[PDB]
RNA sequence: AUGACCCACCAAUCACA
RNA sequence: UUCGCCAGAGUACUACUCGCAACUGCCUAAAACUCAAAGGACUUGGCGGUGCUUCACAUCCACCUAGAGGAGCCUGUUCUAUAAUCGAUAAACCCCGAUAGACCUUACCAACCCUUGCCAAUUCAGCCUAUAUACCGCCAUCUUCAGCAAACCCUAAAAAGGAACAAUAGUAAGCACAAUCAUAGCACAUAAAAACGUUAGGUCAAGGUGUAGCUUAUGGGUUGGAAAGAAAUGGGCUACA
């Protein structure tokens, strides 16, 4: 069987959200990319870069906001700048929230020597799309 | 070797190993067991071990009206919350390794015997409280399957009663033990019986019957006489309401068997009053300690009869030679007389 | 779940006035044909199913449809064959069959009086005539059904249909007469053109197997045929090629009376001649009557051929052809 | 099979839809043909319209055929045809009258008449029985008899043939002596029937 | 059937003739309950699974304002109410069979349930029927059209009577004060 | 024609003061 | 109402006795010792060189085409061989991890070297050490197979079973199949998809890990070596015109 990338059917009371309700063959078809950048098209370089870069703020920012992140990661890149969008449960009060976005705005700014945009969405639970 | 690293989900998911194969067909031992913990419970956001003080993590944002600068604990306070945080770590793995008590029902590792808790409102909020459920036979059970071979069921046999004489069994039937619990006592509630009692201590008369390979025999006893009986009935019995009583059983003990048979023969009692009604006559009973004096228990609402019943010298009369035996002392059994707790 | 659509629609007629705001246009004559391409433009989702883009409708399109409450507030049903289990299916049947036995009597009892009035309504075939689906059924109850339930009911229907034919039963079985669309296999001709005071030149285009031809033909000229600017005895120098060139004109007879000018590209040998084939017999239905149209089509000359190259597969050799298998 | 089980296989013959008037069946047919609304498989390009083609010619073509090659085999078709030709004309101008008479100069005839002599009545299967295999007489449909013909030739002037001597040489060779009946491809339909009566007995085996 | 022996005056070659003063006797306490069921607004299902007077019988229930089951029976319906028929539900204070049996020729399923279900039966069990788990049964013919279609109005009016009392000592009621 | 032995279901949580 | 029988299984229609035209006989009928069961009926599977129907669409037979098995080479296994890796290894290994080894890669062998020895800190780093029968991750396989499964309901008990459409107890959300999507128009075809489980199938050497092991060494470097064909065989390439 293909294990790749999915969530097996439980006794029938699993919450699901849209993204991990959709095996591979479903890219493109039905849910989008969880990244958008240039380095991927026919005539195009540095695909290596941003790619190390992406996995790098996945990770990061599973460490930096502990708990509170909602679903994965849409990253963005326009012309030098990256914006992350983000889905994040109500957790900390929004102190904590805004010192991390600035935080973290910040210290990526500097690491990667461009402009770093981040936008959090916030959600009561996480979003269910099947079972439960 | 900072992308060689993981998900705690993952990693949580990878050492307890319960999606193996090892688990299914049970290739390894119920004794061997290893459990999860959260190592996120007691962090909070901003700590290090390095000792800073974030203004908006650590430590409020405004202190005496002001911005609070970023600044550092000195090393002996770090020692203490160090400190702390360990003694919360021992504190939780005491919690843990405490075990809650499991009352017994009949033997330790029996489920027989064991409260269930009421069961649950039925869908038009019907609610009751009154009653208590018991487990009288869990058992494991097996199918043959043309994929997963032996495949385990557990079965359950259940009964309910609020004391009152109103009682009922049913059996449940689930791949986990839990659920059958429920769906035994949900289901157990639907069939009831309403047992007579007679004075709501004992029952009315004598009973013996043979329910399929088992013989149930029961004595109607006084009133200090507290329950007498196979373990089962006793349950059963402290449930409908009955306080004294003398029941033995022989032949195929088998648990469901037996408790149909039982509420099939209390369900056939006759009350004084059928009897009063159907021979047309005055029941009068005899104390013994109330010596000759006739206490009349039921009269025969309608005309009484004129008639005397025909008086038989001689009765004809099945007789159980247990009884026989009993009345006239040739019963030595040394496992009879024994004394026993309280009912 | 009526809050729920009472509100939904609140919002929709707000939100669709907004709409209407920010794309410029008036908010009166906004239909949803402009909703769809406000949202196309605004949101642009590729993806390669529709159902998963973004979408404002009407909530009711959106949301399914809703059985209503079965019972008043003491709990007695409104519908007296509502312990059925299907209260809108068996109302059906009841009613067809009320009907059924209404026409029976009617019938009967002109029958006693010498009277056969009515006709038989029961061929609509002209009209392309048919059954309703058991889908179509199922979303006219607003309820789930069987195969065997359908079946029971059409083949009542068919009963009503078979006797003499009332105005309310015509009408009755007529909400589930559903009507087949166009059928007609004709082709569309060519509209014949005349050019730069030449006369009588049709053209026609063929697709075969990596192989594209443009074929204009003169029906002024004589016998000849220029494909890529050379003769086609030079371009085709295998007899198969210039036979199925020749395949079309002997086919209509008009093997010396046309005169004929190609551009083919792609593919090999066969695969041009293949396409010049089609090209020129798509070409030659502009100078020959309806019928011989037919004739052409009937002799498969005016089919595309879809037969074409499959991809090779993984883990085989020729997308059909498999590697060596060893059984020990 | 790209194409469904709605399509209908063409009918490329000329001289059915041009002389319709004279049928009322047939008028009724393809009447029910196109009006349908019947879809219709793309000609084949091996089939023409062509007053000049024998299916039976293009059948052996194809079984002559290696490869891909439409070309070669065609060739070899062409100059087996060619070469019948020209030795019956040769045959011809070096007799007299009444041979002249009898002499047959057409190469369609020919292999017509030389495929129908070649081909078997009657044929064998095996059969299995007790744990034993018995060469049993089975009747035969035409297809197989026609296709048995065909490929006997093409396997024995393929086979038995020196490498010097040419294809459409050792062909017509065998053609003209198949029409004869002398020839060695005869001798081995003659095997066949000899080897289905030997075994006439057998004939109980077959239970269809 | 066995326990049909009591309700019969007799055997007429061969055929058995039910004995009609116990129908009347019977019919009298059956219409009694029917009509008070009535009366106290609660729920009337007539149950007959036989084809021929399906359309009659729904007909019939349709015009007393009361429910029919003539179809096939589902198997789940009266123990299993709140999944079948919805979240929840009331269900028929009295069942009325007009055919005791099924077309297979078994007891009908809707008499052993609702007596599972505590719900009060009324019907019409011919001379091959099971009377006993029925509670008010009336002996007498339900395969012959005039005695299913006595039936079927005697119930009828049985019914539109106890609705109409109900209505009438409701505004004798509301005039009181 | 044949194909060591051995394989299986008898333990309970989490969260808060 | 009587009579005859029966007190776990084997040992045992046996040994010893009595009687008997039986003398390899019948009849009568134990014990030592061994075992913790032996038995009777059923249930659901699986299986059947069991029967009856219906099939197989590259598929069994009948039949079509081209190949393999013989030759040379290429490449992989197995053996033998070396101081000198590992893994796969019925179907479901065998141009397989490798869309790739002259050094490197590289884990192996022989010599030599280095012992807070990649990192911000750490009585610590580091380990291609053992266990794929502790596992996550990816898969193979049945399989283009149609089932799996929660929640209920029924059965003179239920281990389990649960359909009859002129319908007899079954309702069921969900997941698979189906439908849509892709292969730039349909259609077909192909691709993709294919649940739950089965084979403790494969992989601790992708990486990560449980448990158990090494720590001036089972760890980190440098230099140079890894041969070979008695034999057997798989898959290919080129041919025999
Ligand atoms: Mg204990
Ligand atoms: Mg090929
Ligand atoms: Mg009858
Ligand atoms: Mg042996
Ligand atoms: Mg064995
Ligand atoms: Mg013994
Ligand atoms: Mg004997
Ligand atoms: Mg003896
Ligand atoms: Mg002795
Ligand atoms: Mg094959
Ligand atoms: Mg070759
Ligand atoms: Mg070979
Ligand atoms: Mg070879
Ligand atoms: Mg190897
Ligand atoms: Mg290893
Ligand atoms: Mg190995
Ligand atoms: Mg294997
Ligand atoms: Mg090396
Ligand atoms: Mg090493
Ligand atoms: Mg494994
Ligand atoms: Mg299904
Ligand atoms: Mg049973
Ligand atoms: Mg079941
Ligand atoms: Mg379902
Ligand atoms: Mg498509
Ligand atoms: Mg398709
Ligand atoms: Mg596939
Ligand atoms: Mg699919
Ligand atoms: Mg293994
Ligand atoms: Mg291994
Ligand atoms: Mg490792
Ligand atoms: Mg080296
Ligand atoms: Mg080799
Ligand atoms: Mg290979």
């Amino acid at each position: 069987k293909n294990r790749a990338a999915r969530v097996r059917v439980s006794k029938g009371d699993k919450p699901v959200t849209y993204e991990e309700a959709h095996a591979p063959h479903y890219i493109a078809h039905r849910k989008g990319w969880l990244s958008l950048h240039t380095g991927n098209l026919d005539g195009e370089d540095h695909a290596a870069e941003r790619t190390v870069e992406d996995v790098f703020l996945r990770k990061f920012m599973l460490g930096t906001f502990p708990g509170c992140l909602a679903d994965q990661l849409v990253l963005k890149r326009r012309a030098n700048q990256l914006e992350i969008c983000a889905l994040v449960l109500r957790q900390l009060p929004p102190h904590k929230f805004y010192f991390l976005v600035g935080y973290s705005e910040t210290l990526l700014s500097h690491f990667y020597k461009c402009p770093v945009h981040l936008h959090l969405q916030t959600v009561p639970s996480k979003v269910v799309y099947k079972y439960i | 070797s900072f992308f060689t690293k993981l998900t705690a989900d993952e990693l949580w998911k990878g050492a307890l190993a319960e999606s193996g194969a090892g688990a299914r067909k049970g290739r390894g031992k119920r004794t061997k067991k290893k459990r999860r913990k959260d190592l996120n419970r007691g962090q909070i956001i901003g700590e290090g071990r390095h000792g800073f003080l974030w203004p908006g993590l650590n430590i409020p944002l405004m202190r005496n009206g002001a911005v609070q600068t970023i600044a550092q604990r000195s090393k002996e306070d770090q020692e203490k919350v160090e400190a702390d945080m360990v003694q919360q770590r021992e504190e939780w793995d005491r919690r843990r390794k405490m075990k809650v008590k499991r009352e017994r029902g009949w033997s330790g590792n029996t489920w027989g015997g064991v409260s269930l808790g009421p069961p649950d409102p039925g869908p038009n909020g019907e609610t009751y409280d009154d009653f208590d459920t018991r487990i009288l036979e869990v058992r494991n059970v097996f199918n043959m399957t043309a994929k997963e071979g032996r495949k385990r069921s557990v079965r359950v046999l259940v009964a309910v009663g609020n004391g009152k004489g109103a009682a009922g069994f049913a059996i449940g039937k689930a791949t986990e033990r839990a659920d059958a619990f429920r769906k035994a006592k949900n289901r157990a509630v639907h069939y009831l019986h309403y047992i007579e009692r007679y004075e709501d201590h004992t029952i009315y008369h004598d009973i013996s019957l043979k329910f399929k390979r088992t013989h149930i025999k029961m004595k109607k006893q006084p009133r200090g006489y507290g329950l007498h009986c196979h373990r089962a009935i006793m349950t059963i019995c402290r449930l409908i309401g009955i306080k004294d009583l003398y029941a033995k059983v022989s032949g195929s003990v088998n648990m469901l068997n037996l408790t149909r048979g039982l509420f099939l023969g209390l369900s056939r009692q006759e009350t004084h009053q059928q009897l009063a009604d159907k021979k047309s006559l005055h029941v009068v009973e005899f104390r013994e300690e109330c010596g000759p004096l006739p206490i009349v228990v039921a009269s025969p609402q309608g005309a009484l009869r004129k008639d005397p019943e025909p008086e038989d010298e001689v009765p004809d009369i099945t007789l159980d030679w247990e009884d026989v035996k009993a009345a006239q002392g040739m019963k030595r059994s040394v496992w009879s007389g024994l004394k026993r707790a309280a009912t | 779940t009526v809050d729920f659509i009472k509100k939904q629609i609140e919002e929709f007629n707000i939100g669709k006035r907004h709409l209407a705001n920010m794309m410029g246009e008036d908010p009166e004559t906004f239909t949803q044909e402009d909703i769809d391409r406000a949202i196309a433009y605004l949101f642009p989702s590729g993806l390669f199913e529709k159902r998963a883009r973004p979408i404002m409708k009407h909530p009711e399109e959106i949301f399914p449809k809703q059985r209503a409450i079965q019972w008043g507030e003491d709990g007695r049903p409104f519908h007296f064959l509502f312990y059925t289990g299907k209260q809108s299916y068996y109302s059906l049947m009841h009613d067809t069959y009320g009907k059924l036995l209404d026409v029976e009597k009617h019938h009967n009892q002109l029958r006693a009086k010498d009277l056969l009035a009515e006709k038989t309504k029961i061929l609509k075939d002209p009209i392309g005539s048919r059954w309703l689906i058991k889908e179509e059924l199922e979303e006219m109850l607003v309820e789930k059904l069987s195969d065997q339930d359908y079946a029971q009911f059409i083949r009542l229907l068919e009963r009503l249909s078979a006797l003499p034919c009332g105005a309310t039963e015509e009408d009755f079985v007529n909400r589930f007469r559903r009507s087949i669309p166009i059928q007609s296999k004709k082709q569309l001709i060519e509209p014949l053109q005349y050019d730069e005071q030449g006369m009588a030149f049709s053209r026609g285009e063929g697709k075969r197997k990596t192989a594209k031809a443009e074929v204009v033909v003169y029906g002024q000229g004589s016998g000849r045929i220029d494909v890529n600017g050379v003769d086609y005895l030079l371009y085709f120098p295998v007899t198969q090629d210039r036979e199925q060139l020749m395949f079309p004109l002997h086919f209509l007879d008009r093997l010396g009376k046309h005169d004929m000018t190609c551009a083919v590209s792609g593919g090999g040998r066969s695969a041009q001649a293949g396409a010049v084939r089609l090209a020129m017999a798509r070409a030659l239905c502009s100078f020959v009557t309806e019928d011989e149209v037919e004739w052409m089509r009937q002799a498969g000359l005016l089919t595309a051929d879809p037969r074409v190259r499959e991809r090779k597969k993984p883990g085989q050799e020729g997308a059909r052809r498999k590697f060596t298998w060893k059984k020990r | 099979s790209r194409y469904g089980p709605e399509y209908k296989d063409p009918q490329i013959d000329k001289e059915y839809y041009r002389k319709p008037l004279a049928e009322q069946t047939e008028e009724e047919k393809y009447e029910r043909d196109f009006k349908k609304t019947q879809l219709i498989k793309a000609a084949p390009a091996t089939k023409t319209s062509s007053v000049f083609e024998d299916p039976v010619i293009s059948k052996f073509t194809n079984m002559m055929m290696k490869g891909g090659n439409k070309v070669l085999a065609r060739s070899l078709m062409t100059q087996t045809l060619e070469a019948v030709k020209r030795k019956q004309f040769a045959k011809y101008h070096a007799a007299s009258a009444e041979e002249q008479a009898t002499i047959e100069r057409n190469p369609y005839t020919i292999f017509h008449q030389a495929l129908k002599n070649c081909e078997p009545v009657i044929g064998l299967v095996p059969i299995l029985k007790g744990g034993h295999f018995y060469q049993v007489p089975v009747p035969l449909a035409d297809r197989r008899r026609r296709f048995l013909a065909m490929k006997w030739m093409i396997a024995e002037c393929r086979e038995k043939k020196h490498r010097r001597v040419l294809m459409p040489e050792k062909l017509s060779q065998e053609l003209l002596e198949a029409f004869h009946n002398q020839g060695p491809v005869i001798k081995r339909k003659h095997d066949m029937h000899k080897m289905a009566e030997a075994n006439r007995a057998l004939a109980h085996y077959r239970w269809w | 059937h066995r326990f049909m022996e009591p309700y019969l005056f007799g055997s007429r070659l061969g055929q058995d003739i039910i004995d009609l003063e116990q129908t009347a006797a019977h019919l009298q306490l059956a219409l009694n309950f029917t009509a008070h069921v009535a009366y106290r607004e609660g729920i009337i299902l007539f149950v007959s699974r036989h084809r021929q007077f399906a359309h009659l019988i729904e007909t019939t229930a349709r015009d007393c304002g009361e429910y029919a089951h003539t179809r096939y029976f589902k198997g789940g319906l009266l123990t299993n109410a709140p999944l079948l028929l919805g979240p929840g539900v009331r269900l028929p204070d009295l069942i009325i069979f007009l055919h005791t049996l099924n077309n297979v020729f078994e007891p009908h399923v809707a008499v052993r349930d609702a007596a599972k279900m505590n719900i009060p039966t009324v019907g019409i069990v011919d001379t091959n029927c099971n009377p006993a788990l029925i509670t008010y049964p009336v002996p007498g013919n339900d395969d012959s059209p005039p005695a299913v279609r006595l039936f079927c109005r005697l119930f009828q009016v049985a019914i539109s009577r106890a609705k109409e009392k109900r209505r009438q000592v409701e505004a004798l009621y509301r005039l009181q004060g």
